[PDB]
């Protein structure tokens, strides 16, 4: 609920398309989000410009990684709310001590969990199988589990591969069972 | 249009060392041995999991950096005891710490704070008053030792700022005593004009390489710039990986006649690569069997050994990053380069600039400078130069392309044991 | 025998008769396991009933010394602990644990009092000793056939009964639970003085019970029908009648009024029961209630149990706790067992062979054969 | 054996002795944990509602195992990739739940109970061949008396096992076990002992197997509770493991 949704500007009409789920609509009128533009007067299919969608996805991932590694810290005290990029070596039991008031802890503005959840959401908005099993209903699942959508399914799988690749390189997406069980 | 009709092709914009003929020729990488500098620490050669930094880990890494540099400096200067920075001091005491700014803006003489390490100061900070220091040069993240007094317990007044101590140079083995002088052509991205994606400057540089047949060609990123106007506005009809693959194929195949060892260094502006520093090497391209021994995908930063000559290189614009924060009492680039060499790190600035993502465990493991390099390649948006800083030849070849107009590259000759004149000659030349 | 003469004779015996060499061979078990003899618990009972435990010794010399010094009235052998008992105060609480001990059984004539007629309490006679003679055969056979224990030393307790030491390495490593299981498996006669019918066999006779009844039968006619005469008069055969269903009791009584011999009465009882089929095992239940051994599960369950040492001297009878040869069991006589006074008279009537001149020699010989078997097992293995 | 398989999962049933060594994803971790929690809760509910020998119990447990895709039936085909996957699931999920169910004695007991129940069911579904395979792979070495020795002790065996008929006995094969393992049988004298070995019939064998399993599992849980501090520092897995027992499924 706190994650940014995928914004893609239509190359033809230039209207923003917000993607938050694999599928849009209800009943037999349900189709993958990247099949039709959000503008009724626009006939352009974003699935045609999947190279552009891939590039925008990579740019967004870079933006979020940059946000995380900016390392912005804010004081948890309402009356201080000191915002600094510098992490001080002076720590209390709870974490870095704010050097403006010397009495409250500095919290990350964009913690690791935020970035992990953002990447997981970008994977979610392209997870065909998960959407079919969980999100979609029975009749909708039947309508979507036929031909006329195989190409869209393949493109969605390719797009999810990008987010999966990024998450495979995250220390927050792998669990080392050797370290747990010894 | 503007680039193709340039008239200053081949002009030598800067020169250093022994004068050479109007034409440079190399050995085509025949009697050449290129490897990564074999030091105690293992090099960065593969991706490391990132995006998971604990604040405690950052604290530990920064603290151990300060502690280790301070230990080396204490042994060198025969300092008896370090004192906690925060405690009051009526008499003169020696304090080890790192410099910083009391606010988020750019450092100035009235906003300097000294933060001590965990061992001697429990990480406490203290404001610094530079009124009694006659000469100084300070940048954030700089590990310093100062003699001073703290009469009020609230403001440290330095009276002496100990100078930096660079690492010793490399003592080459005799294995390469009989090897000839080696030619190195170094260029840095961007490689295409601001309004094109055709890599015309890269083609010209490849032609130069095949013409001069250098022994090593050091290409520093970006190879697919993230700030390229076409990239940002999403006008590209092909994926980023495809463009980068085409560029790398052009570079590798086009250099086949020259037989020149290619050293490819990634850049934080590479839109197709992992945005983290230290940057792992490129791994999306597999050279053909006939080019495997010629292509070296190295990490940013890199310390290379070429017949015993140690070349340090980084794609990061260190000079631009530190020039925006360095404060001095009264050549600025020479001061910054000496700071880099004396801090013994390829990125001593803390906090970093806004344009670089730093993983601090990887920074600790892969940014220490093993020795003081014979040549130090530091491309920058600032003007090209060839400087001699404490016996190290620091070369800024500029960038191959400067907006719509063509840029510059550099060519230098290195021989182990020459005369310390390991750099026979060096030249910044126009493309 | 004069028990006031006990304090006079005890030293000499402990000096020139107690077989220390073989005793150490036994408790040392061929030195295979280090600290085995050194971690063994002993307990001594001295004059005026003074009890001491957590006694341990370094080797045979120390044992001989401290024993000849103390002159104890009773010697009990206990468990082998994790450390030396002498230093149990020095061992951190909970770290002092009994780890190994022989599996031991105590059969005591006093536990048979409700079912014997010749003697009572601590009195024994030739007419009742056959019960022990039965027990040793019934139990030892099981221990040699059902459980496979190969090294079994039977010892006279000195007065009222017999002990068995089962010393196989496997039997010495048995947990408390395994010991309790072994004891319950061997145990049939269950109940106290408040229960009349103490054996209730099921329809199926477990092979062990069949073999115990087979062993009992060989002796039953002599022990119960001839010697004990468990059907001599009404006061006694009323019990056996009390052990069978009331339905035939009357039918039996008249028959027992016309019988002159208890063998005849047994024949009549067997015939009547056969005529009356679920009760076909009732005679077996009576035989078991009069012949099967009684076992105190508390004696054999606990690892930390201190039992009378072999070759001890009984504080009252003065007899020596001598090993019993299994083959010659039928010839064993608890009244001919050497007393300490007899063997001191024999000693003062004539170095490592002094005991061969007393009546103690054949019993030390049986013990030496048992130890030889143990040594053969330790080697061959 | 498609890409990255091996002989690591020979049989369906296992004693869960060797911890996994793989690197799995957080999503896989969570999915496996929740799925096995559902399986164990289903086992507990069916045990409360029905008699574990009942046919309703078996039918409902098979339905749950099929729904959650856990190994429950053998396959005399080979180690198919799908089968391998299922077995891997089982193996990892179990240990994950161990990490979840070792903090408190109560929890431990609960876990043990459910696991035992599941194991019993699975054993009950094993064909004799498969059963022997299992008994071999874990070095349980139960044979098993010869026919000739069985005839040798025919009468003793007949009188040992309660309610065993002559011909029916001829149709049954016994096993030789050290008497230290059959304490509960020997103590009430319901199994023949000869030369230190008890001759235990087969329906009963599961009991012995389960005893062994339980011992092992208890030990393992103790060790896991001893190795808890290393896991609490991993925030990612703390919300799950610390609260799995109170997770809505
Ligand atoms: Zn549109
Ligand atoms: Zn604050
Ligand atoms: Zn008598």
């Amino acid at each position: 609920r706190d994650c940014e949704r995928f914004k893609f500007f239509c190359p033809k009409c230039g209207t923003e398309n917000i993607y938050d789920n694999v599928f849009d609509g209800s009943g037999l009128q349900i189709e993958p989000g990247l099949k039709r533009c959000s503008k009724p007067e626009c006939d352009a299919s974003p699935l045609d410009y999947v190279i552009q969608v891939h590039n925008k996805l990579l740019l967004d991932i870079r933006r979020y990684i940059k946000k995380y590694y900016s390392g912005w810290l804010v004081c948890e005290e309402k009356t201080c709310q000191n915002r600094t990029r510098r992490l001080p070596l002076s720590f209390s039991r709870n974490g870095p001590i704010c050097q403006a008031c010397s009495k409250a802890t500095l919290r990350s503005e964009y913690p690791e969990k935020a970035l992990y959840t953002q990447l997981c959401f970008y994977r979610f908005i392209f997870d065909w199988d998960y959407a079919l099993e969980k999100v979609v209903s029975e009749q909708e699942r039947g309508h979507l589990k036929k031909k006329l959508f195989q190409e869209s399914e393949n493109q969605y799988k390719k797009l999810k591969s990008t987010v999966d690749q990024v998450l495979s390189r995250s220390g927050y997406s792998e669990v080392n069972l050797s370290k747990l069980f010894q | 249009q503007k680039y193709g009709s340039r008239t200053n092709r081949g002009e030598v914009v800067t020169t250093y060392g022994e004068l050479q003929g109007t034409t440079w020729n190399g050995g085509s990488g025949s009697n050449t041995n290129v490897e990564l500098f074999t030091s105690l620490d293992e090099p960065l050669t593969k991706m490391y999991k990132f995006m998971f930094q604990k604040l405690m880990d950052i604290r530990e890494v920064v603290s151990i950096k300060i502690e280790e540099l301070g230990a080396s400096l204490k042994d060198h200067f025969q300092i008896d005891e370090f004192t906690s920075v925060s405690l009051p001091a009526q008499e003169t005491v020696t304090v080890l710490g790192q410099i910083g700014c009391d606010s988020n803006g750019k450092l100035n003489s009235k906003s300097v704070i000294l933060e001590g390490d965990r061992e001697h100061s429990a990480g406490m900070q203290v404001p610094v008053d530079l009124s009694e220091l006659k000469d100084y040069s300070l940048f954030p993240g700089q590990v310093v030792i100062m003699e001073g007094t703290n009469s009020t317990g609230r403001r440290f007044v330095p009276t002496k700022l100990y100078e930096g101590v660079p690492l010793p140079f490399h003592q080459p083995s005799k294995e390469f005593e009989e090897c000839p002088q080696q030619m190195v052509i170094t260029a840095c991205g961007p490689f295409t004009t601001s309004d094109t994606i055709t890599y015309d400057a890269l083609k010209d540089l490849i032609d130069i390489v095949n013409r001069d047949r250098p022994d090593i060609c050091i290409l520093l990123g970006p190879f697919l710039d993230a700030k390229h106007e076409q990239i940002e506005n999403l006008q590209l009809t092909v994926t980023f990986e495809d463009v980068f693959k085409r560029c790398l194929k052009m570079i590798i195949e086009g250099t086949r006649p020259s037989g020149c060892h290619l050293v490819i260094v990634p850049s934080l502006r590479d839109v197709h690569h992992d945005p983290v520093y230290p940057q792992p090497p490129f791994s999306c391209f597999e050279p053909a069997k006939e080019d495997k021994e010629r292509v070296h995908f190295v990490a940013d930063p890199c310390t290379l050994s070429v017949n015993g000559v140690v070349i340090g290189m980084t794609s990061t614009d260190l000079l631009f990053h530190m020039g925006a924060e360095e404060i001095s009492s009264s050549d600025r680039f020479s001061r910054i380069l000496r700071h880099i060499l004396t801090q013994r790190s390829y990125y001593p600035l803390y906090p970093p600039n806004e344009e670089i993502n730093i993983d601090y465990e990887a920074l600790y493991s892969y940014t220490p400078m093993p020795v003081t390099p014979d040549v130090f390649i530091v491309p920058s948006e600032l003007r090209y130069f060839i400087k001699d800083v404490t016996g190290c030849i620091c070369i800024n070849p500029g960038r191959l392309t400067k907006g719509l107009v063509g840029g510059t590259y550099a060519r230098f000759l290195v021989k182990s044991g020459a005369m310390r004149s390991t750099c026979i000659s060096a030249q910044v030349v126009r493309v | 025998y004069d028990p006031a003469s006990l304090p006079d004779v005890l030293p000499l015996y402990y000096r020139r008769l107690f077989p220390f060499y073989q005793y150490f061979r036994w408790l040392n078990y061929g030195g295979v396991v280090k600290n085995y003899f050194q971690h063994r618990e002993f307990s001594f009972t001295l004059k005026d009933d003074v009890y001491v435990r957590y006694q341990s010794f370094n080797n045979q010399s120390e044992l001989e010394k401290e024993m000849q010094k103390m002159c104890p009235y009773k010697i009990d052998i206990g468990a082998v602990y994790s450390h030396r008992p002498s230093l149990h105060n020095t061992v951190k609480s909970g770290t002092f644990q009994a780890q190994e001990k022989e599996l031991v059984f105590d059969i005591d004539m006093t536990d048979y009092d409700d079912v014997r007629r010749c003697c009572s309490s601590a009195d024994i006679c030739p007419k009742c000793w056959t019960l022990m003679t039965i027990a040793v055969r019934i139990l030892d056979r099981a221990l040699a056939e059902d459980f496979g224990f190969k090294h079994r030393l039977w010892v006279y307790s000195g007065r009222r009964g017999v002990h068995c030491w089962v010393c196989d390495d496997s039997a010495r490593k048995l947990s408390q639970a395994e010991r309790s299981a072994v004891a319950e498996y061997l145990s049939v006669v269950k109940g106290g003085e408040e229960t009349i019918k103490k054996v209730q066999l099921p329809e199926t006779i477990h092979p062990f019970i069949g073999k115990s009844l087979k062993m009992v039968e060989r002796y039953f006619e002599k022990y119960a029908l001839v010697d004990q005469d468990i059907l001599e008069n009404k006061q006694c055969w009323d019990k056996v009648i009390a052990l069978v269903p009331e339905v035939a009791r009357e039918s039996l009584l008249r028959e027992f009024s016309k019988a002159r011999s208890s063998v005849e009465r047994w024949d009549k009882l067997s015939s009547c029961l056969e005529a009356t089929r679920r009760y076909s095992n009732i005679p077996k239940e009576i035989m078991l209630q009069f012949c099967y051994p009684r076992l105190d599960v508390n004696v054999s369950k606990g690892l930390n149990h201190l039992l009378k040492s072999p070759f001890s001297v009984h504080p009252k009878t003065g007899r020596i706790s001598v090993p019993i040869d299994c083959k010659k069991l039928d010839q064993f006589d608890p009244f001919s067992v050497p007393t300490i006074s007899l063997i001191c008279s024999e000693l003062d009537n004539v170095r490592t062979r002094d005991y061969k001149r007393t009546s103690l020699a054949p019993y030390i010989k049986v013990f030496e054969q048992f130890l030889d078997k143990l040594d053969q097992s330790r080697k061959g293995e | 054996t498609g890409d990255r398989k091996g002989d690591l999962y020979p049989s369906s049933l296992q004693f869960y002795q060797h911890p996994p060594t793989e690197n799995i994803s957080l999503i896989e971790f969570e999915t496996f944990a929740i799925e096995r929690l559902k399986l164990l809760k289903a086992v507990e509910n069916l045990g409360v509602s029905y008699v574990k020998n009942s046919e309703e119990y078996s039918k409902k447990l098979e339905l749950e195992l099929r729904k959650l895709k856990f190994p429950y039936r053998p396959l005399h085909e080979e180690i198919s990739d799908d089968v391998y996957d299922l077995r891997r699931k089982d193996h990892i999920s179990h240990f994950i739940l161990r990490l979840a169910y070792c903090q408190s004695e109560d929890l431990r007991r609960w876990f043990i109970q459910q696991e035992m129940d599941l194991f019993k069911f699975r054993f009950g579904l094993l064909t004799k061949e498969s059963v022997q395979e299992f008994l071999k792979l874990n070095d349980l070495q139960y044979v098993a008396i010869s026919e000739d020795e069985k005839n040798m002790h025919k009468e003793d065996l007949m009188n040992s096992s309660f309610g065993l008929s002559l011909t029916k006995m001829e149709d049954t094969e016994f096993y030789k076990v050290p008497f230290q393992a059959a304490l509960d049988l020997v103590r009430p004298r319901k199994v023949f002992l000869w030369r230190g070995f008890a001759f235990i019939p087969h329906k009963d064998i599961v009991s012995i197997v389960l005893n062994d399993f339980r011992a092992k599992l208890s030990k393992a849980l103790a060790l896991s509770a001893r190795s808890l501090p290393v896991v609490q520092s991993d925030e990612r897995l703390q919300p799950l493991l610390n609260h799995l027992s109170h997770s809505y499924i």
